[PDB]
RNA sequence: GUAAGCGUUGGAUUGUUCACCCACUAAUAGGGAACGUGAGCUGGGUUUAGACCGUCGUGAGACAGGUUAGUUUUACCCUAC
RNA sequence: UUAGUGACGCGCAUGAAUGGAUUAACGAGAUUCCCACUGUCCCUAUCUACUAUCUAGCGAAACCACAGCCAAGGGAACGGGC
RNA sequence: UCUAGUGCAGAUCUUGGUGGUAGUAGCAAAUAUUCAAAUGAGAACUUUGAAGACUGAAGUGGGGAAAGGUUCCACGUCAACAGCAGUUGGACGUGGGUUAGUCGAUCCUAAGAGAUGGGGAAGCUCCGUUUCAAAGGCCUGAUUUUAUGCAGGCCACCAUCGAAAGGGAAUCCGGUUAAGAUUCCGGAACCUGGAUAUGGAUUCUUCACGGUAACGUAACUGAAUGUGGAGACGUCGGCGCGAGCCCUGGGAGGAGUUAUCUUUUCUUCUUAACAGCUUAUCACCCCGGAAUUGGUUUAUCCGGAGAUGGGGUCUUAUGGCUGGAAGAGGCCAGCACCUUUGCUGGCUCCGGUGCGCUUGUGACGGCCCGUGAAAAUCCACAGGAAGGAAUAGUUUUCAUGCCAGGUCGUACUGAUAACCGCAGCAGGUCUCCAAGGUGAACAGCCUCUAGUUGAUAGAAUAAUGUAGAUAAGGGAAGUCGGCAAAAUAGAUCCGUAACUUCGGGAUAAGGAUUGGCUCUAAGGGUCGGGUACGAUCAACUUAGAACUGGUACGGACAAGGGGAAUCUGACU
RNA sequence: GUGGAGGCUCGUAGCGGUUCUGACGUGCAAAUCGAUCGUCGAAUUUGGGUAUAGGGGCGAAAGACUAAUCGAACCAUCUAGU
RNA sequence: GGCGAGAGACCGAUAGCGAACAAGUACAGUGAUGGAAAGAUGAAAAGAACUUUGAAAAGAGAGUGAAAAAGUACGUGAAAUU
RNA sequence: AAACUUUCAACAACGGAUCUCUUGGUUCUCGCAUCGAUGAAGAACGCAGCGAAAUGCGAUACGUAAUGUGAAUUGCAGAAUUCCGUGAAUCAUCGAAUCUUUGAACGCACAUUGCGCCCCUUGGUAUUCCAGGGGGCAUGCCUGUUUGAGCGUCAUUU
């Protein structure tokens, strides 16, 4: 009865969400995230996991900021306002 | 023959879970949890229950008054009557042998 | 379960304003290319893992 | 092949002692400065069981001498000692059993337990059931003490290490038969995972140099030096003689 | 000799084919058909994996050497009947 | 009675903690015999229920070079085709 | 003219699509459905009613943990799903719904995980968790530029995380909704924290009295520090006690049956959390001084280390009376109305039994080379810093009074349809409650409350199957082999071999009996006696005798085949 | 007589999984169904938490188990490996 | 790679980035990781008024449109198969 | 002879090839250098008169302000003074702001929407208790300040 009833057996989850991926890979027992590294500093990437990085990097996001750098730096980084010409 | 449910979430019959099953004025019956009973203070030196004192759980010694947690006596709640007995005879009978000791001393060391 | 914790309650709330359908105008404006919802979800069928 | 049993033993997550109910370290009365220029005086309150240990102990209390306080240690009780006995630990202490003298202190033919090789360690040599140490002699000059250990070996410590006098409790525990596996399932249940044992000889060769065959048998010897190494140590390590006992150890 | 028309057994032991005895019989003849016949059976034997003995081998392991335990699938199609 | 049991023993190649010999009790262990019991068999028959069957509705799969009557011949030495 | 990703029948080729097989196999476990009405276009299946059946309290019942996530409830509604159907649905669409000081999390720590200091490592990071570290905050205040320093004093654990089943502060009844409730409404309580006033108590003997004592009380100072207890604990056995359930007698009510019989069959007669007055086995005290030894348990332990005895103190588990509380709730009757619809009356009483069931608990015993967590938290005690009365003080562990009590969860299933198994899979998945009879028995069979009546149907009844049964005469000849099935079977009485580690073997083997009815006998409790008995009460057990029957009776269910020997491993 | 021990025994639940080498074997099911069986107060069964991680673990030892995967797991890459 | 610009003897929806579309999406797996399919009505919705059969869906007419041999199962509309 | 099988064609079907398209991809070239403790990349949850998603955004939430243009957005509804104007608009540009809970994540923690300490202020007759609001408390290191420690050490006291 390895196949069926042990399925049957399964119901008490070895991982749960992370407060900074929210994949649902936070091992419990750990306290590790299998994808990000919680609660480690770093943030968990390989150069063999090119899609991983591709999926989980920068501009798959919102880019709060980053849009708007490139924008400031075509402008110059100005202060100030306008002169209501 | 009505058959009752655990009152609460705990499904399980531990400790904290004993139940007695009380009959309502519904004329119905319910399940009724019950807490677990309080085990006698005990005397430190014998190890031996020890009465005048209430039997209760340790913040329902506190909600209770001097009364029920003490006796009148040196040593109240804290070691039995015959054990204080013991210790006042014991002090009394040492002191004065300890007077017998120095001065045996005192009268050998004073003749040489 | 029942005793149950608030990040969770959180997802199941925002997955229960999830399952319903399109809105018919929606269907109805220029350009569209939408003829259904293809994020719907049903308890049966697929469960959300968390 | 596999890493073995012996070596699995060594990181031990499992093999770990199970360190549950014993009622602390059976450690003497640290050597400060009354007991090395003179004696002190405690109370054996209670005697105990500690589990995975056939001796027992005794809940001894004494009294700080630098403050208003009740120091209380864990003494292995040797047999004769009961509840509410005076024990007397130091050097001009007198000599009867329970006390904590020293051995430049106590004379030949003395018999002692719960003995340092170092003072100060706290409990060594002698501090398990029925088991004595012997004083032999002394050297002043030197001061060293000539002592028998329950090998039957001779060993040489400072008279000034500390030792209790008498034998320890529970004499005559291996003197019984157990019948049953279930009797050593529960003391081991709290010593230790170190049973059952398989053998070897019954193990495949991926699990144990001993195993494999078409029979049970060993193949190469069971006495194995002590210049080998981690995985070949299955059996008898640097086994001098072998086989039945005929006749004097001639130690 | 013509003759295969008709028949040619029940059992003890053996996994047995083969053999060897008991007995009846009229007779207890030999063979073939993918050494007939496993989507017809059985699975006792050999012939996976577990295990034991002996001998051999330093050893893992070997043995037409023995012993024991060990999943036998599918037809509703064409044909034949 | 190639089985079983007791005995014999120049034992291909028994044998002593490679444990030897024995052994009450125990055993979903292996083996033989006896009593009872029986459709295991002589030697087969009958009954019951659900199926198969017919019908309404629903409705797959394995497989498929083309396909589907035989004999013999020769042939890659056993063919549905020649 | 140039240039290529340039031409397919194949590659068990790739992707997609399509067929024959084929309207075929097949939709067959879980004892089982039928009649009518209504709806609707349409009913084998939806709804209702009637009937027949099942699960049969170790249940197809009622509630939960993990998981699931809104399936919960309602309205509409049937294109797809519910391997037939579909007017129905865990489906589709639209909405609604989960109310807490007292239930949990939060707190505590367990196994353990893991920073700091430090040390290794090229480095990601590893070790270690009190460590070779200068690792901090607790109280009284003192001043009255003034907030908080300075006056002191105290102490040295030395992060944090870790249990929705362990420990732990405190809530119950009735009612209520489409769906929620120990949460909401009404009523009645408790706890923590913080404020504070009066009363009470106490004091001129400054911080209480009584008691021989066990110890009692409405209260009745007490810092630092320190000691002790509770928290805090295995398992089994039998005994006692209690609660609930079961059984039962009378009585007051309703329903049922009633050709006949039946003072009959069924059912309601209930009382929470909390508070007060009382109540216990154990234990302890006083008087007293035991052999002719006595007391006493089911179980044999206790006594000059002071028994029996007489008298008394305590623990309040637990019960009883009262309050809560009859005003609720329940059972009935009567009179009213489109109707919101009620309105009014009565009863709701007194008992008995038991190796009964479950469970809790108490005192004992037995087992161990096994002696069966910790911490938080709380309390008490020793001690005596300090502080206070008299024309007035001190106390807030006594009573009363005041305020507040957050955050998150809370619906529902918990499984032959809500979890996992690709699914509406005969699988698997932790647990609590548990009626009557038979019977030793939460065995099997039947039934009540509660719940289901679901699994594609109809007509026929060939072979073959699967599952289940029987078969004369024989009785393992069958077969590798007695595989399979059969016989045996419970209980009482009798009888019991070899061998043996002397414990067993042994239900050895092997035999007899067993129903129903009418009788008998024996086995018990409570009360009565100046300083041999008698009256009353009530149980199930055992043995026996007549009578009887189509020699039947552990009448169904349930329920061992045995013996002589060998090889082997001692056993579980 | 009492008493009520035991890794005792019969035998429910429960845990298991002997035999039929039964059913099913394009299944109810990627190991189930039915009967027959073993054990059933202990080396018992079991939930939750926790530790052990791949030439590593764990193993009352079968080369067994380590997420339907084990005489060395799974994922990706080296790799369009030869 | 990022930001911004231009070009091609390149691919032209089984091609070309896995992704011309609500693509690192749905979905699977405990997890690491894995990882799709899917473009075109018509110039313009003018997306079929109204009648009739039917319970309705739909049908037959009507009508729009250059065309319903363009009717959201929409450009054309092959083959297998029917 | 039908039926059936097969073949061919017409029409209808299944199905989605072929053809023709194309806001995409790929490759080459050119140019520029711009994330983050002043809190990034990323994640979670949430915001529209009527949205699930995409894109956008953060309780000032498909956006505010400011600037420029110059009267639209559009599926519906609504709005109109907003039209010879400090002014429409899912507009473009963008220099001022908001920037939930998180995240290097920084008061301590975390499977908890958990538990604290300090300052200011308000209420509850309150330094202490409760609640509300505002502001804050990470670590290592640098320079510097203040307070220190150590017979490590100097001088000078009487």
């Amino acid at each position: 009865g390895k196949g069926t009833p042990s399925f049957g057996k399964r119901h008490n989850k070895s991982h749960t969400l992370c407060n900074r991926c929210g994949r649902r890979s936070f091992h419990v027992q750990k306290k590790t995230c299998s994808s990000c590294g919680y609660p480690a500093a770093k943030t968990r990437s390989y150069n063999w996991g090119a899609k991983a990085k591709r999926r989980h990097t920068t501009g798959t996001g919102r880019m709060r900021y980053l849009k708007h750098v490139s924008r400031r730096f075509k402008n110059g980084f100005q202060t100030g306002s306008a002169s209501k010409a | 023959a009505q058959r009752v449910t655990f009152r609460r979430r705990n499904p399980y019959n531990t400790r904290s879970n004993k139940i007695k099953v009380v009959k309502t004025p519904g004329g119905i019956l319910r399940a009724q949890h019950v807490k677990k009973l309080a085990t006698r203070p005990k005397c430190g030196d014998c190890g031996s229950a020890l009465q005048g004192i209430s039997t209760l759980r340790p913040r329902q010694y506190a909600t209770v008054s001097k009364t029920h947690k003490t006796v009148s006596r040196a040593y109240g709640g804290s070691r039995c009557a015959n054990c204080v007995k013991e210790r006042i005879i014991r002090a009394f009978l040492i002191e004065e042998q300890k007077i017998v000791k120095k001065v045996v001393k005192e009268q050998t060391e004073a003749a040489k | 379960a029942a005793q149950k914790s608030f990040r969770i309650k959180q997802k199941m709330a925002k997955a229960k304003k999830q399952n319903r359908p399109l809105p018919q105008w929606i269907r109805l404006r220029t350009n569209n290319t939408i003829r259904y919802n293809a994020k719907r979800r049903n308890w049966r069928r697929t469960k959300m893992n968390i | 092949g596999r890493v073995i049993r012996n070596q699995r033993k060594g990181a031990g997550s499992i093999f770990t002692s199970h360190t549950r109910l014993r009622q602390g370290a059976a450690k003497l009365r640290t050597l400060d400065y009354a007991e090395r220029h003179g004696y002190i005086r405690g109370i054996v309150k209670q005697i105990v069981h500690d589990s995975g240990r056939g001796a027992p102990l005794a809940k001894v209390v004494f009294r700080d001498p630098y403050k208003y306080r009740l120091r209380e240690e864990i003494f292995i009780a040797n047999e004769g000692v009961h509840t509410g006995q005076f024990i007397y630990a130091g050097k001009k202490a007198s000599l009867n059993v329970g006390n904590v003298l020293p051995l430049g202190s106590v004379p030949e033919g003395t018999i002692v337990s719960n003995v340092e090789e170092k003072p100060g360690d706290r409990g060594a040599l002698a501090r398990a059931s029925g088991n004595y140490v012997i004083i032999i002699g002394h050297n002043p000059d030197e001061n060293k003490t000539r002592v028998r250990l329950p090998s039957g070996a001779k060993k040489v410590i400072s008279s000034d290490a500390r030792g209790v006098i008498g034998v320890i409790a529970g004499g005559g525990r291996v003197d019984k038969p157990l019948l049953k596996a279930g009797r050593a399932f529960h003391k081991y249940r709290l010593k230790r995972n170190s049973w059952p044992k398989t053998r070897g000889v019954a193990m495949n060769p991926v699990d144990h140099p001993h195993g494999g065959g078409n029979h049970q048998h060993i193949g190469k010897a069971s006495t194995i030096s002590r210049g080998a190494v981690s995985g070949q140590k299955a059996g008898l390590i640097a086994a001098r003689r072998t086989g039945l006992l005929r006749g004097s150890q001639k130690t």
